[PDB]
RNA sequence: AAGGCGGCCCCCUGGACGAAGACUGACGCUCAGGUGCGAAAGCGUGGGGAGCAAACAGGAUUAGAUACCCUGGUAGUCCACGCCGUAAACGAUGUCGACUUGGAGGUUGUGCCGGCGUGGCUUCCGGAGCUAACGCGUUAAGUCGACCGCCUGGGGAGUACGGCCGCAAGGUUAAAACUCAAAUGAAUUGACGGGGGCCCGCACAAGCGGUGGAGCAUGUGGUUUAAUUCGAUGCAA
RNA sequence: AUGUUGAUAU
């Protein structure tokens, strides 16, 4: 609707999953898309490729908004780390930043007990 | 089992 | 990892780039790491392994380079 | 094989054309052994093609074959129970492979008279984009696409 | 490799001297090992709690993101 | 000291080490009983509770699945004070002292001028010697001395009974009958592994044609018979 | 992912 023309995509890349939002740079959402939401599930859902699908669907969604130029904010270990920025650079935009924001704890709390798988 | 083998 | 694309750069040399920082920072290792619980008792036993297989293998290194083979 | 040491096999050009192509096709439609017979419902159904089409013997058959080659398929890799159908380009030679082996397939399971017939109109199917080989083809894309995400391993 | 501060021949790193902590840490705000500046194992414990001072103080960043 | 101890700052505080002397003058070593400290879990009283997570619930998986996996989740894990007194509390190696070829490090002092010494603690290798062997090897499992602890076939049993301790959980001390001809350690050759590596075979894959259904031939099993002669009867009848 | 068992003596 009102146009923005600087942008931040942000890739919530989990191992199960790719979720790509892009939002203003005052982190107010435009649109987003999800590697689950793109027609996979299960296995191929945790894919680079089904990454890539999220990054072009979230691109259409914000197409509206006018954006020109991104920032990449990527998170998490995932397979859709690199193959969503790929994509983003693929659909048009000017990357300007890329940028791990992956959350590290300095010590923190007590993770999950390991899979005896 | 089978009422006490390898056949 | 915080990559600023500079002006006239290919965006393919800029995201090897950002491979090469968050390869270097370590942030998929630490993460991996972080996954699960490690016993302290399991840390130390992997501390222990590790610095015994680079030793065994400094040693044993050396002799290799010593024997012919053939 | 494990060793590996497999090259081609020297075909014998067909006697009326003078097409290896079409010497191939007599092979895979040939049952028995008997290639004189197989020769026969190809030039057959060649001749008939090339009535309704108006196109030539070869380039008719081209055209059928165009139009029901493959060019990615995929093949099972089993990972943990589930079994991932990976997506592969197919080469040249297996691309003809299969269009011809699909064709004769689908002829084979059609319902006119003499098998040259069943094989005209297979042809002439496949031409137009409709036959049971053209089907085959799009099946087996439907596949490829369907597992494009286990391509990128 | 080689240290800096036994050829300098330091009693205290010393927290408030930026410009020379500011070259034992990474891009990230991380304390280097000693194994890559090849910093004498007595002037790493002393740099570290120098950094870790700094960081305290905001001279120096805790990590790359705040 | 062991258990253990990990951001940064301050306060109180223990030990170790080194260099120069000076000082005391065998004041030492070990130590049954005794006393203290002693991971985690657990217990009591009062707090706290993010994350994690016995129990528990649900979802899966499965022949079943009171499990592994998933979603949740209470005690607990945290703090104060008290209790418990045990761990593969391990170097499975008691403490103290002396002596006996080397090499490469790590760490922390120090002397003389990057080198050359000299102390402490420590990691790896290895010589003699030792050892059943594996290995240990100046930090000994070598060569000796002092004192302590402990063992005496496997099981029954670290159990019973009694005592002591404990709020309890239990701990601690600790038998007997009975039963067996073994149980055990280390190493050796194989074989095996849902261990690793490297290879091969119509072994898979890629294909083509079959068998399994039909009728018949033929062999076998079974049943039948007076007899249905005897043998072959996973692959390899 | 899972994926049990193999009568006695010799
Ligand atoms: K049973
Ligand atoms: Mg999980
Ligand atoms: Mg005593
Ligand atoms: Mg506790
Ligand atoms: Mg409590
Ligand atoms: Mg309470
Ligand atoms: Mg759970
Ligand atoms: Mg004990
Ligand atoms: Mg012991
Ligand atoms: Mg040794
Ligand atoms: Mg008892
Ligand atoms: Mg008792
Ligand atoms: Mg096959
Ligand atoms: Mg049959
Ligand atoms: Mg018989
Ligand atoms: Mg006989
Ligand atoms: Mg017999
Ligand atoms: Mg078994």
């Amino acid at each position: 609707r009102k146009q923005v023309s600087d942008g931040v995509a942000h890739i919530h890349a989990s191992f199960n999953n790719t979720i790509v939002t892009i939002t203003d740079r005052q982190g107010n959402a435009l649109g987003w898309a999800t590697a689950g939401g793109s027609g996979f599930r299960g296995s191929r859902k945790s894919t680079p490729f089904a990454a890539q699908v999220a990054a072009e669907r979230c691109a259409d969604a914000v197409k509206e908004y006018g954006i020109k130029n991104l920032e990449v904010m990527v998170k998490g270990p995932g397979p859709g780390r690199e193959s969503t920025i790929r994509a983003l650079n693929a659909a048009g935009f000017r990357i300007t930043n890329i940028t791990d924001v992956t959350p590290i704890p300095h010590x923190g709390c007590r993770p999950p007990k390991k899979r005896r798988v | 089992x089978x009422a006490x083998x390898a056949g | 990892p915080v990559i600023k694309v500079r002006e006239n750069e290919p965006f393919d040399v800029a995201l090897r780039r950002f491979k090469r920082s968050c390869e270097k920072a370590g942030v998929l290792a630490e993460v991996r790491r972080r996954e699960f619980y490690e016993k302290p008792t399991t840390e130390r036993k992997r501390a222990k392994a590790s610095a015994v297989k680079r030793h065994a293998k400094k040693l044993a290194r050396e002799n290799a380079r010593r024997t012919r083979l053939y | 094989p494990r060793r590996r040491v497999i090259g081609q096999r020297k075909i014998l050009p067909d006697p009326k054309f003078g097409s290896e192509l079409l010497a191939k096709f007599v092979n895979i439609l040939m049952v028995d052994g008997k290639k004189s017979t197989a020769e026969s419902i190809v030039y057959s159904a060649l001749e008939t093609l090339a009535q309704r089409s108006g196109k030539s013997e070869l380039e008719a058959f081209e055209v059928a074959l165009e139009n029901v080659r493959p060019t990615v398929e995929v093949k099972s890799r089993r990972v943990g129970g589930s079994t991932y159908q990976v997506p592969v380009e197919v080469r040249p030679v297996r691309r003809n492979a299969l269009a011809m082996r699909w064709i004769v397939e689908a002829a084979r399971k059609r319902g006119d008279k003499s098998m040259a017939l069943r094989l005209a109109n297979e042809l002439s199917d496949a031409a137009e984009n409709k036959g049971t080989a053209v089907k085959k083809r799009e099946d087996v894309h439907r596949m490829a696409e369907a597992n494009k995400a286990f391509a990128h391993y | 490799k080689f240290c800096r501060f036994t050829a300098e021949g330091v009693q205290e790193i010393d927290y408030k001297d930026i410009a020379t902590l500011k070259n034992y840490i990474t891009e990230s705000g991380k304390i280097v090992p000693s194994r890559i500046t090849g910093t004498r194992a007595k002037y790493q414990r002393q740099l570290a709690r120098a950094i870790k001072r700094a960081r305290y103080l905001s001279l120096l960043p805790y990590t790359d993101r705040h």
